[PDB]
């Protein structure tokens, strides 16, 4: 099917969906040196922004090549942020709790 | 651009090669402060570098 | 309640500088935009610019970048608009307004929303 | 430079419902919501009236309107009164941090 090739260190973003419930997968659970991957069933929304607003350079580095940098920023200087919902957020977490005590 | 709480930029000016390879001229860019590293262990605040 | 005081009459040769002083009474001075702009006798309203309190972010209008300046003193609460090169047609009432909220997560300076208004600096070169 | 085009004259009676329209470029009122109307007596300053184009602030009762469609803006006042008749201004958002003001109009009562 199709794989989406996103690149990521903590979270999965527009991966797959689990069929029923929140299924977890580890090589060995004893183990703590490995990496344990929890699939989740429902999608959590989430929205960044960098409110900021740049302006693109042009600089001639070498013949015919152009090198490309911020020249300056128009307006006010703000935070570029993620937004996630609490209450979904805990929730989810809450579920995967609920299968992490199977195991514990 | 002054104090905040922001991450901001550092406004950087450099030589730079022209059309003309035996040649140089002024130009300048903003930069992230994790992409700048000071130049040398000596203390000067105005003198930096790329992380590269 | 939030309150907003400049100075009553101004009179200034051509080619001077001038400085216009609006204190701000009543709420937090760093947490909203402070907004000046002018209104010649007849003609209608002509915005100038705004400046954040926090930083010392400010931005002009055109036919204004390097005319003008603002600053502001957050111990007194007073934003100073400092203004040279004056001239003929420059005999006009300055408003200082109060602008969006500071939120540091979207850019709330450019919206019109002036809900309070200074009495107003008459600035005269007659 | 020139700013929002605004007619220089309205005319109107008590009891009726008036319309007056400000329209710009392509880039101030085209594709921003950030429509405002203030009002302002001959030696005082203004107030506000209407912000967000057809949001209204509190302390302004329910005689004051507003529209938003292509690239002009329309405050709608119904049952006017004698004390209507001062200067009207229409401000909007012209984009990279900049404000513009109306070029001004004056309500008249008949
Ligand atoms: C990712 O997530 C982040 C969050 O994690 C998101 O960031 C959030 O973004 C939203 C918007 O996107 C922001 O909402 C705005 O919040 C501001 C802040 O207002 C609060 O703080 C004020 C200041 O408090 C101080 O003063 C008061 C006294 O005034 C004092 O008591 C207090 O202790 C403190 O010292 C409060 O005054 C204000 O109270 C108001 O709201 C209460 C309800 O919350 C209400 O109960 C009160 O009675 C009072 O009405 C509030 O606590 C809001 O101001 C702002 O709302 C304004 O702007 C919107 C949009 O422009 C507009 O539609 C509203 O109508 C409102 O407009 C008023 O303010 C304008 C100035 O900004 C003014 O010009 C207008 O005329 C209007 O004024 C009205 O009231 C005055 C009287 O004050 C009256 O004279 C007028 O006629 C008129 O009636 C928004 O709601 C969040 O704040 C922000 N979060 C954070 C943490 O910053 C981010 O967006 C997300 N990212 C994405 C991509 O989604
Ligand atoms: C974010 O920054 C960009 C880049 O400056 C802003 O776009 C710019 O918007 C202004 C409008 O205020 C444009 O000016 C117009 O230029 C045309 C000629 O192209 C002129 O005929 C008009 O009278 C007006 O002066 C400017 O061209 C435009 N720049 C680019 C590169 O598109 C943008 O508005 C900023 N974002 C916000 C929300 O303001």
């Amino acid at each position: 099917h199709g794989i989406r090739p996103v690149v990521s260190t903590q979270l999965l973003l527009n991966g797959s969906l689990a069929e029923k419930e929140i299924v977890i997968r580890s090589e060995n659970l004893t183990n703590n040196a490995k990496i344990i991957i929890v699939h989740l069933h429902t999608p959590v929304e989430i929205v960044c922004t960098r409110p900021n607003n740049n302006t693109r350079k042009s600089v001639r580095i070498g013949p015919g090549q152009t090198f490309y940098a911020t020249g300056d920023i128009i307006g006010d200087i703000k935070q570029a942020h993620c937004n996630i919902s609490e209450e979904k957020w805990n929730d989810t977490l809450q579920k995967v709790g609920i299968e992490l005590q199977k195991h514990f | 651009v002054k104090n905040g709480t922001v991450e901001e930029m550092k406004n950087c000016s450099f030589n730079t090669t022209t059309e003309i390879r035996d040649k140089e001229k002024k130009e300048y860019a903003l930069f992230y402060k994790p992409d700048i590293v000071p130049l040398s262990e000596t203390n000067n605040t105005s003198e930096y570098r790329l992380i590269n | 309640q939030v309150q907003l005081v400049q100075s009553g009459a101004e009179v200034k040769k051509p080619g001077a500088s001038v400085k216009v002083s609006c204190k701000a009474s009543g709420y937090t001075f760093t947490g909203y935009y402070m907004h000046w702009v002018r209104q010649a006798p007849g003609q209608g309203l002509e915005w100038m610019g705004w400046i954040n309190p926090n930083s010392g972010r400010t931005n002009y209008a055109q036919k204004f970048q390097g005319r003008v300046t603002m600053t502001r003193d957050t111990s007194i609460s007073t934003a100073y608009m400092e203004l040279s090169r004056l001239r003929s047609d420059d005999t006009a009432v300055y408003y200082c307004a109060r602008g969006g909220w500071i939120s540091l997560y979207y850019d709330s300076s450019g919206y019109p929303n002036f809900d309070y208004w200074g009495q107003g600096t008459l600035v005269t070169v007659s | 430079q020139s700013a929002l085009t605004q007619p220089a004259s309205v005319s109107g009676s008590p009891g009726q419902s008036i319309t007056i329209s400000c329209t710009g470029t392509s880039s101030d009122v085209g594709s921003y919501n950030l429509v405002s109307w203030y009002q302002q007596h001959p030696g005082k300053a203004p107030k506000l009236m209407i912000y967000e184009v057809s949001k209204r602030p509190s302390g302004v009762s329910n005689r004051f309107s507003g529209s938003k469609s292509g690239n002009t803006a329309s405050l709608t006042i119904s049952g006017l009164q004698a004390e209507d008749e001062a200067d009207y201004y229409c401000c909007s958002y012209a984009g990279s941090s900049t404000v513009i003001f109306g070029g001004g109009t004056k309500l008249t009562v008949l």
